């Protein structure tokens, strides 16, 4: 059980999927969406071509 | 050098490196403190004599 669940939804390009993870850098990580280094939770990504 | 590790590596791996450094320095300090305790017991025996 958990006290807070926050589903954050968005769209990126495949090469940038790696950037959605704690401790990552790059365009998306630096300027669009930044996770904490101690992030606790799951990341899910699927092609939507 | 702690500063070089902080300035050079990203936080995810700099954290592990500083963990290593902290463990090492703590072990060195513990060894020094134990040696000081034993030598001080010797000196206390000498002072009692």
């Amino acid at each position: 059980c958990f006290t807070n669940v926050y589903a954050d939804s968005f769209v990126i390009r495949g090469d940038e999927v790696r950037q959605i993870a704690p401790g990552q850098t790059g365009k998306i990580a630096d300027y669009n969406y930044k996770l904490p280094d101690d992030f606790t939770g799951c990341v899910i990504a699927w092609n939507s071509n | 050098v702690l500063n070089d590790i902080l300035s050079r590596l990203d936080p995810p791996e700099a954290e592990v490196q500083i963990d290593r450094l902290i463990t090492g320095r703590l072990q060195s300090l513990q060894t020094y403190v134990t040696q000081q305790l034993i030598r001080a017991a010797e000196i206390r025996a000498s002072a009692n004599l």
